[PDB]
């Protein structure tokens, strides 16, 4: 117990000598602190290969879960410790263990951008189709975080191979916040927005908060994306749940060129948000007088 | 500038919340660690005064966005870390649809090598038979988009989002969040272009904890800038 704490500190500190001393003196290899963290957790997390190996030789529980459901393999995979991931897998680690969000090690490797870990996990039977509690696959998490090389590997492993890194699947798929590929692409990925629209993406898909891609493009200030969305039928006066139209958003954030494009495409200057404010009102409130002039003249 | 260097590895966290909702006073303490490299929080909270008079999920957003994962190409848009170690003030009004509101003020800053979030919360106008005081919320949490904007005249940021709380009859209770952050110190801070965070959370219980409490695993990443 007292030895148990000392083994935890030693394992965390990567003090190989003290770990062996403490073991020789009868320390519990499966000691755990008050949040379920074990020496193997700490050694695996912090890249202490030799300590991971000796703990496992002495019978450390390779699949011990802490309070957050995490196993040592979760932590090693997140950290990108390749050799430790292999050792854990060679010592009976559950390759598809779940943390409390439902992440598998493959999710976490994809999240953290560790290509060699992703390949290793797949080799040892990782479930390429695993979904976390928010419906995300490892492929989804890779795509989200811009890890394109990993996305390619995962899509091929899932049997829909070729062209994964540049996104993949149904152009009208949606996740739990109601985001379609077009919602993601609206944030400055012009060529991808174009491709999606040409491939039949719903230009007016509203997410769980009521935002269309045009709202998000207006928010992030991407003129050419605002233009192409409108060209392919975007609802210029779509209102979110807060009553904001894209013209409201452009007026708040001082996007004059976008304001002009929206007006040209039939934006309503009299539209009121939930607080009764028009785009002109918000332009004044946010110190954008030039836009206010254009809006009044309209 | 170098505030982000304070987050290159695992950082211990302490949370202290002083609350009063419709006259029910309570105190919450939390401890754990954050790793901003992966946007990961591993935390446990205890209501130290006794029974929590509101549902734990209503307190999640109040209970350290400096631990969000900002990808390398977005490092110049990370206001939260730029304000460290002196920290920032985080203020919110949270409007629970067809019910009361929380008003919160927190200081988030380093105290020694620990990142500390110290909060005062005041809740008013809640319905005794509502989802909050009636404890009709499920013990779980959804994924959200958090929208971040610069507030130049305050040398800080504005933040807006809507939290969705699952209710036990299958309905959803909205909690509309209006947030502002301002630096505590005089040093330079990063004012970001418009962008968003995407969040994941899981709530659970410690089987060995007899007090009213919440175990929280959280992953948050920034995105939306190329």
């Amino acid at each position: 117990s007292d030895l148990g704490k000392k083994l935890l500190e030693a394992a965390r500190a990567g003090q190989d000598d003290e770990v062996r001393i403490l073991m020789a003196n009868g320390a519990d290899v499966n000691a755990a602190d008050d949040v379920g963290v074990t020496p193997l957790h700490l050694a695996a997390q912090r890249g202490h290969l030799e300590i991971v190996e000796v703990l496992l030789k002495y019978g450390a529980d390779v699949n011990a879960a802490d309070l957050w459901g995490q196993t040592p393999l979760h932590l090693a995979a997140t950290a990108g410790h390749l050799e430790i991931v292999e050792v854990l897998l060679k010592n009976g680690a559950d390759v598809n263990a779940r943390d409390n969000i439902g992440h598998t090690p493959l999710h976490l490797a994809a999240w953290a951008g560790h290509l060699e870990i992703v390949e290793v996990l797949l080799k040892y039977g990782a479930d390429v189709n695993a979904q976390d509690k928010f419906g995300k696959t490892p492929f989804d998490l890779a795509i989200d975080n811009g890890n394109e090389d990993i996305a390619e590997v995962l899509q091929k492993a899932a049997g829909g191979g070729s062209g994964g890194g540049s996104g993949g699947g149904d152009v009208n798929a949606y996740d739990e916040v109601g985001w379609t590929p077009l919602h993601r692409a609206a944030w400055g990925h012009l060529e991808l927005v174009e491709k999606l629209l040409k491939n039949g993406a719903d230009v007016n898909a509203a997410d769980i908060d009521g935002y269309t891609p045009l709202h998000l493009a207006a928010f992030s200030g991407h003129l050419e994306i605002v233009e192409v969305l409108l060209k392919y039928g975007a609802d210029v006066n779509a209102d979110d749940q807060a009553g904001f139209t894209p013209l409201h958003l452009a007026a708040i954030f001082g996007h004059l060129e976008i304001v002009e494009v929206l007006l040209k495409n039939g934006a309503d200057v009299n539209a009121q948000d939930k607080f009764g404010k028009t785009p002109f009102d918000l332009a004044i409130d946010n110190g954008n007088e030039d836009i206010a002039e254009v809006l009044q003249k309209a | 500038s170098k505030g982000e260097e304070l987050f290159t590895g695992v950082v211990p966290i302490l949370v202290e919340l002083d609350g009063d909702v419709n006259g029910h006073k309570f105190s919450v303490s939390g401890e754990g660690e954050g790793d901003a490299t992966y946007g990961k929080l591993t935390l446990k909270f205890i209501c130290t005064t006794g029974k929590l008079p509101v549902p734990w999920p209503t307190l999640v957003t109040t209970l350290v966005q400096c631990f969000s994962r900002y990808p390398d190409h977005m490092k110049q848009h990370d206001f939260f870390k730029s304000a460290m170690p002196e920290g920032y003030v985080q203020e919110r009004t949270i409007f629970f649809k067809d019910d009361g509101n929380y008003k919160t003020r927190a200081e988030v800053k380093f105290e020694g090598d620990t990142l500390v979030n110290r909060i005062e919360l005041k809740g008013i106008d809640f319905k005794e038979d509502g989802n909050i005081l009636g404890h009709k919320l499920e013990y779980n949490y959804n994924s959200h988009n958090v929208y971040i904007m610069a507030d130049k005249q305050k040398n800080g940021i504005k933040v807006n989002f809507k939290i969705r709380h699952n209710i036990e009859d299958g309905s959803v209770q909205l909690a509309d969040h209006y947030q502002q952050n301002t630096p505590i110190g005089d040093g330079p801070v990063l004012l970001p272009d418009n962008h968003y965070l995407s969040t994941q959370s899981a709530l659970s219980k410690d089987p060995n904890e007899k007090r009213d409490h919440m175990v929280l695993l959280e992953f948050v990443t920034a995105a939306g800038i190329t």
